[PDB]
């Protein structure tokens, strides 16, 4: 549950994200293709060579996703509806994966928000990665 | 992996008494009930809508088999699980592309088989030898994984 | 989320538990303790060894507010409230330990319901399993 | 474990750059405010009731002193991290009834931290051997539990 208090560091550390969601979001991505392997088995289909525009739009969509339930953090449910149907139904990636990534986009985040990264926001951000995985991993049974 | 001797012989003398193609058919059958998302490798297969239709289908039940008896001949090689499999590690992991996460949930899933099946002798010290050797064979599926 | 029918099969099944939910929790947790020897890590004071009278009353513990939980299937955080604290601010296990006895949970349940352990009914006691164990982690931060 | 010559001197390279006793404590401390639970081992510490009390507590900083320094050492014996670890790995299972888990969240907040305090430098390739070393030590770590 997030208290008021993450909500208000989540959206500051968002904000300072800014334009750069996009980036941040293929980077991570990059990361977590490195560093667990293991999760290249959901993209055979892509060409997951540095810089790949592939995986570029794909950062940018995960994204868009966070930015979007950033914004409706009190009502993420909703707001992730029709993501939380296309993992369960289409996509189906085993839930242990989102774990996977959350650590790579935190990782994404301390290595560009030197400032911002306090102890307190870091733990705010896990809580929220974490809710943002519990709603895509929702209606899976 | 490592087995006490008589983790060993608990395990073989249980084996032993398995048919392997109906215990390969349910544990299959249930690994794609309780957790439906591993049926994404599996639309080829038919109707997987109900749990009735799953258990029931016959390609469910044909490659249960085929895993559970590639399972069985890992069981003569406990001390060297990962090359008795590694040819499979490679292939499920370039060519069938399987999150190894579903080795873990499959292994789950034949300790709730073996337990439904076997009942009272399904005890605590068998069921823990067992653990040890569903935990090294998804190990050894997923060692060859880049 | 329990659907109606998963509500109705965990009642079937626990129902038919009945008196021995007892000695089936104890038996859970002897088959937790040897199969996965990290967990012991949290029980230190206890006797663990087979048939112990401290690992037997724990069991009768485990398996009263189990059928609490099924008895108030529609308000599970309500009635586990206290638990939840208690685990949170406490005992502080790791979340991961609560899959683990779950797990063991299923087993014994399997090896003593030979008939009632359906496929379907497998399927909703895990998501009961996993609900509440949601639930009395719900707290920890 | 087994790292390339490349992983390997990447790991080398950066942790020349490291402040072992101000990383140590801040692994430790954000490991105590991001994951509360863990303070479950420390209450013989003192305040740690706010992210400032646990991050400015002299206990938890000196503590965190401690582990990295070991860490640190075993990064010289990557070959062998098991046999470096042996003796601390009984230690915190038969006396300190760590749960292994903790481990691998400590791991996980080094490299948080690694990348907080090197920036753009913590590339992907170098935080990719970085995991597998962290792995490697939680793995080293929990080997002799019984
Ligand atoms: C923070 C959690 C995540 C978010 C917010 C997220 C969001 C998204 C979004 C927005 C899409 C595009 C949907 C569309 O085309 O309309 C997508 C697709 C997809 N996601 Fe997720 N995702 C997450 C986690 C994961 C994880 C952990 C995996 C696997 C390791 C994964 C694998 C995929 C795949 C395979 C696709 C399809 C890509 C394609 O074919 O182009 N996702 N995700
Ligand atoms: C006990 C663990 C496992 C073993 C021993 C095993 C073994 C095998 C074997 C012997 C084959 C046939 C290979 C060939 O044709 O040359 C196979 C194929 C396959 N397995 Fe695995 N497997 C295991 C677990 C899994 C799991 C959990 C899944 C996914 C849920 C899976 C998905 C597949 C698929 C999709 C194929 C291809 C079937 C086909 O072509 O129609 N396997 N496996
Ligand atoms: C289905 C999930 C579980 C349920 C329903 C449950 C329930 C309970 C209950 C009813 C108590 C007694 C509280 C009291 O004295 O008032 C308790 C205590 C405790 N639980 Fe949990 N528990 C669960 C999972 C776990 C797990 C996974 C662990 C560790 C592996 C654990 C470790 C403990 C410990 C250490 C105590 C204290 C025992 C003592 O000192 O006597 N619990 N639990
Ligand atoms: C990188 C992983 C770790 C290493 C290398 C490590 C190493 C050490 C060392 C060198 C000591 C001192 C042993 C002695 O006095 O003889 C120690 C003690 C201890 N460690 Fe670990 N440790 C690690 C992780 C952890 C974690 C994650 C926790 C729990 C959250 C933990 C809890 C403790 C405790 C409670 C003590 C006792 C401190 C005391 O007596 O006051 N350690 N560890």
């Amino acid at each position: 549950v997030l208290s008021p208090a993450d909500k208000t560091n989540v959206k500051a550390a968002w904000g300072k994200v800014g334009a750069h969601a996009g980036e941040y979001g293929a980077e991570a991505l990059e990361r977590m293709f490195l560093s667990f392997p293991t999760t290249k088995t959901y993209f055979p289909h892509f060409d997951l060579s540095h810089g790949s525009a592939q995986v570029k739009g794909h950062g940018k969509k995960v994204a868009d996703a966070l930015t979007n339930a950033v914004a409706h953090v009190d009502d993420m449910p909703n707001a992730l509806s029709a993501l939380s149907d296309l993992h369960a139904h289409k996509l189906r990636v085993d839930p242990v994966n989102f774990k996977l990534l959350s650590h790579c986009l935190l990782v994404t985040l301390a290595a560009h928000l030197p400032a911002e990264f306090t102890p307190a926001v870091h733990a705010s951000l896990d809580k929220f990665l974490a809710s943002v995985s519990t709603v895509l991993t929702s209606k899976y049974r | 992996v490592h087995l006490t001797p008589e983790e060993k012989s608990a395990v073989t003398a249980l084996w032993g008494k398995v048919n392997v193609d109906e215990v390969g058919g349910e544990a299959l059958g249930r690994l794609l009930v309780v957790y439906p998302w591993t049926q994404r490798f599996f639309e080829s297969f038919g109707d997987l809508s109900t749990p009735d239709a799953v258990m029931g289908n016959p390609k469910v039940k044909a490659h249960g088999k085929k895993v559970l008896g590639a399972f069985s001949d890992g069981l003569a090689h406990l001390d060297n699980l990962k090359g008795t499999f590694a040819t499979l590690s490679e292939l499920h992991c370039d060519k069938l592309h399987v999150d190894p996460e579903n080795f873990r949930l499959l292994g789950n899933v034949l300790v709730c088989v073996l337990a439904h099946h076997f009942g009272k002798e399904f005890t605590p010290p068998v069921q823990a030898a067992y653990q040890k050797v569903v935990a090294g064979v998804a190990n050894a599926l997923a060692h060859k994984y880049h």
